């Protein structure tokens, strides 16, 4: 496969940018990271930090995932993020999205060795 | 002076000769030189084709038996001749990719007695060809096989064949 760790990179990391760069950002990132491959992914978040910084969260405040497991970690700082949410009138294969800028703590789930982020759970 | 012990180094015969073929992404694809968006192969005009990887790791190996190929136990043990591995790899000029090479010497129990291994490495993004070479020597007694494995993928997660490019592989024995 692609690992469940490079997945997480593809679907949630955008280190090359600081914050969303226009209102068209969700449209482009959902496309180019292939979250619109056969269906429109309804919801998604990207994180505009270095990969390193996001790796670090794994050894930070341990919290309950929103699905009641164990292995979830809130970040100490708040980060620069972008939420992407389908627009009413998105229809595959013209998937369409709303961009939302934010700056909040993120909650990722880590696993395996090395101990890396594997799902994005929530932002706070 | 000297014979390549690897079947089908350049995909002249598609994937025959290679085993543990892992088709990541849209699998391996044989293409012709210089491929779509990549540099000319400058230094062996007999080489017309490379294998191309896709958007998830593609690998492939050959397990070379030193005896089936003409050597014998006490030769390997007393003379301990040099066993040389070369590989050729590149990337496209319009995407980056990763390469990895792992080559091992096996006893007949198939214990690794010696290894030469790159880890996964970033392929020059100017698209230029890299030769990679190791020579095994004083590896000690009981070498029966040489296992040669390499692989590639892109680092852009594209559809198509934007992964690393491999070709002209060789293993041989020499004085
Ligand atoms: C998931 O995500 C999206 C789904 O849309 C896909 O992204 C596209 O991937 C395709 C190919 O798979 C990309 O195509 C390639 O584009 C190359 C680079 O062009 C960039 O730069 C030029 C400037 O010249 C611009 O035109 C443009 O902005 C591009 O970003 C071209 O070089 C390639 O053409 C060359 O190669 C092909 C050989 O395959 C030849 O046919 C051509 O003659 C030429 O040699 C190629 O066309 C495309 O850019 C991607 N979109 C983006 C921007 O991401 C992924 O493919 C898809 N992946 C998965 C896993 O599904």
């Amino acid at each position: 496969k692609e690992t469940a760790a490079a997945k997480f990179e593809r679907q949630h990391m955008d280190s090359s940018t600081s914050a969303a760069s226009s209102s068209n950002y969700c449209n482009q990132m959902m496309k180019s990271r292939n979250l619109t491959k056969d269906r429109c992914k309804p919801v998604n978040t990207f994180v505009h930090e270095s990969l390193a910084d996001v790796q670090a969260v794994c050894s930070q405040k341990n919290v309950a995932c929103k699905n009641g497991q164990t292995n979830c970690y809130q970040s100490y700082s708040t980060m620069s993020i972008t939420d992407c949410r389908e627009t009413g009138s998105s229809k595959y294969p013209n998937c369409a999205y709303k961009t939302t800028q934010a700056n909040k703590h993120i909650i990722v789930a880590c696993e395996g060795n090395p101990y890396v982020p594997v799902h994005f759970d929530a932002s706070v | 002076r000297r014979r390549n012990l690897l079947r089908n180094p350049c995909g002249e015969e598609d994937l025959e000769g290679w085993s543990d073929v892992e088709h990541g992404g849209d699998g391996w694809k044989v293409e012709e030189l210089p491929g779509d968006n990549g540099v000319e192969f400058t230094q062996d005009d007999s080489v017309k084709k490379y294998f191309a990887s896709s958007f998830e790791w593609c690998r492939k190996a050959q397990v070379i038996d030193l005896q089936a190929e003409g050597y014998w136990e006490e030769l390997l043990d007393t003379t301990q001749p040099a066993i040389v591995v070369k590989d050729w790899y590149s990337g496209r000029t319009d995407a980056g990719s990763l390469y990895e090479l792992t080559v091992r010497l096996l006893s007949e129990n198939e214990d690794v007695l010696a290894e030469f291994a790159t880890g996964q490495v970033a392929v020059p993004e100017d698209g230029s060809w890299m030769e990679i070479s190791h020579t095994f020597i004083d590896y000690g007694p009981g070498v029966r096989f040489v296992r040669f494995e390499h692989g590639g993928q892109d680092s852009v997660y594209w559809k198509g064949w934007f992964g690393a490019r491999v070709t002209n592989s060789s293993v041989w024995v020499e004085p």
